[PDB]
């Protein structure tokens, strides 16, 4: 492409190359996570503000039961956290499952019992995180640690 | 069947109200069973079909409009439309509200009401029914301010996470092509090096 | 006055129901304007700001007890004497016993009057709640649409910016790998040209 090897490219000949490549995404999600993430990683921009979730995968807290995918909380600003998650490379699972392992407690706290139940059955084990975690990380445009945003 | 409070307001007589606490039929342009009370004494009694319209000839107005205000006078409000001189006489049992209009006698309905001795707890049901009307519309209007203010929290909430991720998001995308723009100038760089090394060898 | 009338029970006739019409005066202290009916008689108590002040501190007990109990019981096991016209029910409640206040009630010949000031009062709450209602069944709509197209404004944010981030990182990827298989070809030609 326009591309150079002797000629170190700018904004304008990056977006002009970019440009001639033509856009498609014809690649899976955990690829993303995988590789694609890997360049934040091994060149060091995972501290990016507004995309740093590209490797933590948190719970969609909207539901009033866990573990059920029906019951999901009308009225409610809780699925910013999933948007927040699907602003960068998070796998946003709705579920508990082994990918869970920030659960963004919003609204209603008393939901923790449900999360014992596939704390163990998971092995990567989800920690109770408050709002700060996700929806106000990104509002920030940060990534909190859960050890500082527990509960 | 159910009785809907009305209050007509009796020009005649200021003293002793009268409320068309109309119990109603399955039907409204036919003949619907109309009840009133005064206090102290109620006026039940069934209206008959083909009978209640020859007084809207009386009235010499629109027929439709007469189903209509008729439900209007016997169930909760009366109509500023077609409003009609409350005088629910008790010297006829025969509670006649009229619009005269060219200033002459025209009836409205013929209703047959009857006076009777104790219409004491109907009064109080209709009144009880009246104030828990306004205590569950009370208790909608907590709920509703409630999920009003939720609504607005959660509105203003998503509107500043919103506004912020459109606001950084052409800067962090810029962010991501300056990185790209040093990894590849690294790369140019090491490029350029091992040509000029293998100009040497 | 705000008449809201108040279920109260007979002392003889508990199935039938006294509604104790709590008004208002502007005034929470001194009472409300106590009118009562039966669809026989009218009981319109004109109680004001003269067996209050009095009357608080008469049976060596406090004000805020007395003005508590008024609060709490004149706004349960409620007693009408129809024959004394004086509203006095048995509060047996806890440390609590006595004639609650010397409300000696005014009784007007017709019951009609008592009864058009209820339903009046009555159909006017009615209305006006029921705008209330209606405007705030409009405010809640309002809000929620407003909320929900925020909400899925933030879902196209994300989506797109997701899209872009990934397209972006896809070609930077296609372009370094490319890179580096040149200068891996020129590490080559290096060891051995």
């Amino acid at each position: 492409y326009g591309d150079s090897y002797f000629i170190d490219t700018d904004l304008n000949q990056l977006k002009e190359v970019f440009s001639g490549i033509k856009n498609s995404n014809e690649q899976t999600p955990e690829e993303m996570a995988s590789l694609i993430a890997d360049l934040e990683y091994r060149y060091s921009w995972d501290c990016s503000p507004l995309s740093m979730f590209r490797r933590h995968t948190v719970y969609l807290d909207s539901y009033a039961v866990i573990n059920d995918l029906s019951t999901k909380n009308e009225g409610t600003r809780l699925a910013i956290k999933a948007l927040e998650l699907r602003f960068h490379g998070a796998k946003v699972v709705s579920c508990l499952a082994e990918g869970v392992s920030h659960v963004i407690i919003g609204e209603d706290h008393s939901r923790v019992a449900d999360f014992k139940a596939f704390r163990r059955t998971f092995k990567r084990k989800f920690k109770i995180l408050k709002e700060s975690w996700v929806t106000d990380s990104i509002d920030k445009c940060e990534l909190q640690e859960e050890n500082q945003y527990l509960i | 069947m159910e009785r809907k409070i009305s209050r007509i307001h009796l020009v005649s007589e200021p003293s002793i109200t009268h409320f068309l606490q109309v119990s109603w039929e399955k039907t409204l342009e036919s003949g619907f069973v109309i009840t009133l009370t005064d206090g102290h004494s109620a006026w039940t009694g069934t209206v008959s079909e083909s009978e209640i319209s020859q007084e809207a000839d009386d009235m010499a107005m629109e027929k439709g409009k007469y189903v209509g205000e008729l439900r209007k006078a016997l169930l909760s409000g009366a109509g500023p439309a077609d409003v009609y001189t409350f005088n629910f006489s008790k010297e006829s049992c025969y509670f006649f509200f009229e619009k005269n209009l060219k200033d002459v006698s025209f009836r409205l309905g013929s209703f047959n009401l009857e006076k009777v001795e104790n219409p004491a707890e109907v009064i109080r049901e209709l009144i009880c029914y009246c104030l828990d009307t306004i205590a569950e519309n009370q208790a909608k209007n907590e709920h509703l301010q409630k999920e009003n203010e939720r609504l607005l929290r959660d509105w203003n909430d998503v509107q500043g996470r919103f506004e912020k991720c459109v606001s950084a998001k052409e800067a962090l995308e810029t962010d991501l092509y300056k990185r790209f723009i040093l990894v590849l100038n690294e790369k140019k760089t090491k490029i350029r090096s091992l040509h000029n090394k293998l100009l040497n060898a």
